[PDB]
RNA sequence: CGACUCUUAGCGGUGGAUCACUCGGCUCGUGCGUCGAUGAAGAACGCAGCUAGCUGCGAGAAUUAAUGUGAAUUGCAGGACACAUUGAUCAUCGACACUUCGAACGCACUUGCGGCCCCGGGUUCCUCCCGGGGCUACGCCUGUCUGAGCGUCGCU
RNA sequence: AGAUCUUGGUGGUAGUAGCAAAUAUUCAAACGAGAACUUUGAAGGCCGAAGUGGAGAAGGGUUCCAUGUGAACAGCAGUUGA
RNA sequence: CUAAGGCUAAAUACCGGCACGAGACCGAUAGUCAACAAGUACCGUAAGGGAAAGUUGAAAAGAACUUUGAAGAGAGAGUUCA
RNA sequence: CGCGACCUCAGAUCAGACGUGGCGACCCGCUGAAUUUAAGCAUAUUAGUCAGCGGAGGAGAAGAAACUAACCAGGAUUCCCUCAGUAACGGCGAGUGAACAGGGAAGAGCCCAGCGCCGAAUCCCCGCCCCGCGGCGGGGCGCGGGACAUGUGGCGUACGGAA
């Protein structure tokens, strides 16, 4: 029976999570992330998807030294002042 | 009117400036005009409230000379409380009632280094404004 | 956005128009029937002295 | 399972910790809009991620 | 289809052109631009002229306008070398060169040094050090008489 | 009795520790008391005592950092934390000394031949 | 040549697309090796190349690298354009000399197809709608 | 007479249209136009007295310092705070700090296991155990050290 | 006013079909406002060791345990409950 | 004109980013999918798909207290200009 | 039958540096369809476009003629107007399609190799001293190391150059 008594059967994980990007898209027995491409050094990224690029791009996320980059940019990137003691 | 082109116009663009604005400057805009007396005595007419200033209110239901002493400035709900501006609710209790600070008038300032400095400088800056204009 | 926002006109009926706009201008009645309020006004092509 | 990893534990320790009720005093705070935890999960409604 | 009298178009509308298409709506923004980028550049080189180096006196090409004459890219070497400025030195004072540019015939040449003399006598040159005038000019025809110009340099004149 | 930041820098780095080991078994004292029911003001003071900490801790880094700084002062090789952080890129790029040197060819150019200082009468 | 990379040479289309044979790759060997030279190491910057000589089934090409942090070549003028930002990966760019001569870059009439710096950069300027404020 | 059904109206329900509003969008324009091995973007996990989300933050964790400001934060509680032997809050942000993955860097990971050098302890220098600190990726450049070659030679 | 139109809401059907696979419940008492369904006791049965018993793997992820509630859910109910 | 070596600013482009200003635009089924804890809830093994959801009042002054009910729920009373 | 010099290679957790990955609207280099149109369809068209790969910067690319021209001649690149839906391409069918001159925006030019001359005049690194720190430079010294005659630096580049 290829309907209900078929889905019985499943209790063997193809995917799990990924250690990037965070995703339950990684295949366990290619070792490949279906989402990011893990172990590849770059980023699983394609054009045909623009709604799969905005949900993973650039200020989605926290962005901890992006904020501060673009704070610092503000005053030239200036170091090692201090302001004037009161 | 307005000729500044980086200050903006918008309505919506001004109430956000005004409902998200943080502390230190909603303190400025919960500023109160100064009594006759006072705009006399120190030549300044608006001041920012102040915890423990002396006022009276001039509009709604609690119109009255009578003077009351600040009690709390609630600068996330723009309101001011004083002392016998209040009212009686179901339990018996007295809850005080929330006045904006634009409906009253300062006629006793809270009176410290920082009040008088800011005294002086809104004076001196009037002054040469008028020494400027004359 | 490219709807053609803009229209060019010729200049010589914009001077036209100008020199029509400025003809109707002298004409107490056309004045009045834009509801300008002028019953006070001395003249018209009310002129005064470059003190102003 | 009984037999599960360090990661696995940990996500299900957080997913335990963050599926409870909103405090009773998030409703008197000012401008709050929030009714109840609409992010409510149910071991036999839904199922996790992993 | 064709609708009885008319005549045969051929748009060229059959290439996805709504993709590339350039609006207008920053020209102003851009005539204002420039505008302030040529006053920042007339007020950087202060008493030097605003439109920049003189070009020569230039004939058009083709027999639809060699009646017409224009303004060139710059004065070629010969007609340099016959006026007496060198090469390297007239850059310094304003004058635009062009080392590729040949004298075919003596009219032009003639017409480009008469240029360049009448230039080279209406200049005023400001000395290295204001208080140590060596070579330059007199003081008193660059007190007052000094002025930024505006517009071409000698327009080139049918 | 807050602490502050101010009265810390005197203090050298014997007693800076001792402070910073008290406020620490005060901390654990705290939660000790919060688990156990307490009261409270020991429950506030929590909150109190870990900005306390922070405080002396960032007295304590600040000092060394300075410290090394002052060390590192005139050496040609410094610690890369000690370096500027401009931004990779600002730092890749040349520095003035490299990027203001011209060519013997050049510089006998701009002495032979300066530009001019001129005006053109109409 | 280029062989087409296509499983048993079928290219699904039309007949014009079903080449997989005699198919030429639009840039030289030279650019080639130049490329690979610059992608190995991608810490020094290609300068030229040149041929020292080539088999039935090799061709060899000698790169001129240059360490654009070596304190010789950044102290240097006339040398320290290499070490701008903006001069990094020249060859996969086409702007060192074998990979400028693909793009069909040259003044006059031979070459049209480049006006403004490239074939795309005319393609779009020929293809672009100017739609003007005032039409 | 009633029930039932139909039509109309009053009222009450169900439902959320319309209208009014708008800290949102869309479009146009302007000025800048700045990421990362000194560890980016992204992800995970934690951090509040009472806190799940959002937000902020990183074991110094809903923030430290500094500067400006100048009496609040607030849902409750608590406790500061002579505002001058210096100051709540907020803003700014240049000092400091910044867990684990991630180009991710000792090897490996749906697990875990090493090696080298110092320090402290159990030891009472000797290297076993425990803890702490610093190193240990690939490619490549200049130089250094150590080498290889029945490669080319010289002397013996 | 239509597009087997899009989204939302509401009728008749209609208190209708239906709540019928695996033999079965009954008496007394307690708590409780309230008991066919909870709990205790007594009786009658069933699974009948290839179990409706006792324990695991995969999978689930707190469903485990105790206390409290009777809004919603457990297609009747509930004082019971994953 | 002088190939097979090299550099070079300006005018030029900009649906990503930082920060602004504006509009004969839209007005909660519209305008971005997203005016709100929205790339969230949820679905799929995965690639990926992806919502719904704005408005008390000027001020909570958010109905003390009595009364029937086990309660939900009512009848009085009270706040408010409502 | 060992010791040296060079050449060509190798190792190092050697000293000090550099690259990786992200964003990717604009830009550069490749790769590259079919839907579609042709009232069918195969060349053609869609289109050197979508998708795919690589590489940058605040812009990029291009750029100072192995040019346009044929005139009484202009004179790097880039952008706008026009040339012009034109010359031309095309089952010469559907369709495609520039450039020169002209008017403007901007305007800026230059450097090597080579031929030569000058006692390698040249460059990097390590130690020491002084001036500075704030992006790490300036000066002086070292019978201090290395690169370099298998060619560094100065003059000099087609507009001629040198003596
Ligand atoms: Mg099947
Ligand atoms: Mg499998
Ligand atoms: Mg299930
Ligand atoms: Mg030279
Ligand atoms: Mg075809
Ligand atoms: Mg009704
Ligand atoms: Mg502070
Ligand atoms: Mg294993
Ligand atoms: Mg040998
Ligand atoms: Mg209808
Ligand atoms: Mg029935
Ligand atoms: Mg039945
Ligand atoms: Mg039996
Ligand atoms: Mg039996
Ligand atoms: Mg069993
Ligand atoms: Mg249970
Ligand atoms: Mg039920
Ligand atoms: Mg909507
Ligand atoms: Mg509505
Ligand atoms: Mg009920
Ligand atoms: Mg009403
Ligand atoms: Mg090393
Ligand atoms: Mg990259
Ligand atoms: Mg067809
Ligand atoms: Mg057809
Ligand atoms: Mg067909
Ligand atoms: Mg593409
Ligand atoms: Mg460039
Ligand atoms: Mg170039
Ligand atoms: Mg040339
Ligand atoms: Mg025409
Ligand atoms: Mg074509
Ligand atoms: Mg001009
Ligand atoms: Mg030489
Ligand atoms: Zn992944």
């Amino acid at each position: 029976t290829k309907g209900t008594s078929s889905f019985g059967k499943r209790r063997n994980k193809t995917h799990t999570l990924c250690r990037r990007c965070g995703s339950k898209a990684y295949h366990l027995q290619k070792s490949t992330c279906g989402k990011c491409g893990y172990p590849a050094k770059r980023k699983r990224k394609y054009n045909w998807s623009a709604k799969a690029k905005r949900r993973n791009t650039t200020g989605t996320g926290r962005m901890r030294h992006l904020k501060i980059v673009y704070r610092r940019f503000r005053h030239g990137f200036r170091e090692g002042t201090t302001p004037k003691p009161k | 009117m307005k000729f500044n082109p980086f200050v903006t116009s918008d309505r919506s663009k001004n109430r956000k400036r005004h409902f998200n604005a943080p502390s230190h400057i909603r303190r400025k805009i919960m500023s109160s005009p100064l009594s006759k007396e006072l705009r006399q005595k120190y030549n300044v007419r608006s001041m920012p409230i102040r915890k423990d200033d002396e006022v009276q209110v001039v509009r709604g239901h609690y119109k009255g000379q009578q003077i009351g002493k600040v009690v709390q400035v609630y600068r996330k709900k723009y309101v001011i409380y004083i002392e016998r501006v209040q009212r009686e609710k179901a339990n018996g209790t007295t809850v005080h009632v929330g006045i904006h600070p634009s409906k009253v008038v300062i006629t006793r300032l809270k009176l410290d280094k920082d009040r008088k400095k800011i005294l002086e400088r809104k004076a001196k800056s009037r002054q040469v404004g008028k020494e400027k204009g004359k | 956005t490219w709807r053609r926002w803009h229209r060019r006109v010729n200049t010589t009926q914009k001077r036209y128009a100008i020199c029509s706009a400025l003809a109707a201008s002298a004409l107490p009645a056309l004045v009045m029937s834009k509801g300008h309020r002028i019953e006070e006004v001395p003249e018209l092509p009310l002129v005064v002295e470059d003190k102003v | 399972s009984s037999h599960k990893t360090f990661r696995i534990k940990r996500f299900l320790a957080k997913k335990q910790k963050q599926n409870r009720p909103i405090p009773q005093w998030i409703r008197m705070k000012t401008g709050n809009k929030i009714r109840y935890n609409s992010k409510r999960r149910h071991w036999r409604r839904t199922k996790l991620g992993l | 289809a064709p609708s009885r009298n008319g005549m045969v178009l051929k748009p060229h509308f059959h290439k996805d052109w709504q993709r590339r298409v350039a609006t207008w709506f920053n020209q102003p923004a851009r005539k204002i631009r420039r505008r302030k980028a040529r006053q920042a550049k007339a007020r950087r080189i202060a008493p030097r002229p605003a439109s920049g180096p003189i070009r020569p006196i230039v004939r058009c090409p083709t027999v639809r306008y060699h009646t017409k004459v224009r303004a060139g890219r710059g004065f070629s070497l010969e007609e340099l070398r016959v006026a007496g400025i060198h090469k390297k030195v007239a850059r310094t004072i304003g004058i635009s060169v062009d080392p590729r540019r040949r004298n075919k015939s003596t009219e032009s040449l003639q017409a480009n040094v008469q240029r360049l003399k009448e230039y080279r006598s209406k200049l005023i040159l400001f000395p290295r050090k204001p208080s140590a005038p060596k070579k330059g000019d007199s003081s008193a025809e660059e007190l007052k008489l000094a002025t930024q110009l505006t517009g071409p340099v000698m327009p080139v004149r049918n | 009795a807050k602490i502050k930041a101010r009265d810390l820098r005197g203090k050298k780095k014997e007693e800076l520790l001792k402070q910073l080991d008290d406020l620490k078994v005060e901390l654990s004292q705290l939660r000790v008391a919060k688990v156990t029911g307490g009261a409270a003001s020991k429950l506030s003071k929590i909150r109190v005592v870990r900005k306390s900490i922070a405080r002396v801790l960032t007295v304590i880094n600040q000092t060394q950092k300075e410290n090394l700084r002052k060390f590192y002062k005139g050496k040609k090789y410094k610690p890369l934390d000690l370096r500027p952080k401009k931004t990779r890129a600002m730092r890749r790029r040349l520095n003035k000394h490299e990027e203001n040197l011209k060519t013997k060819k050049q510089q006998r150019k701009e002495r032979l031949y300066p530009l001019r200082k001129y005006a053109v009468k109409a | 040549g280029r062989k087409r990379p296509v499983p048993k040479g079928a290219t699904y289309g039309k007949p014009v697309h079903h080449g997989v044979n005699q198919l030429k790759f639009a840039r030289s060997l030279q650019s080639v090796a130049e490329e690979r030279a610059g992608r190995h190491c991608g810490a020094l910057r290609v300068l030229n190349s040149y041929w020292v000589g080539e088999d039935s089934t090799y061709k060899f090409f000698e790169v001129i690298l240059i360490d654009p942090f070596h304190k010789a070549i950044r102290r240097n003028p006339d040398t320290q354009w290499i070490t701008k930002p903006v001069h990094k990966h020249r060859e996969m760019r086409g702007l060192t000399s074998a990979g400028r001569k693909s793009r069909g870059l040259g003044k006059g009439h031979k070459f049209h197809h480049t006006i403004g710096g490239s074939r795309r950069a005319a393609w779009r300027r020929r293809n672009t709608l100017q739609l003007h404020r005032y039409r």
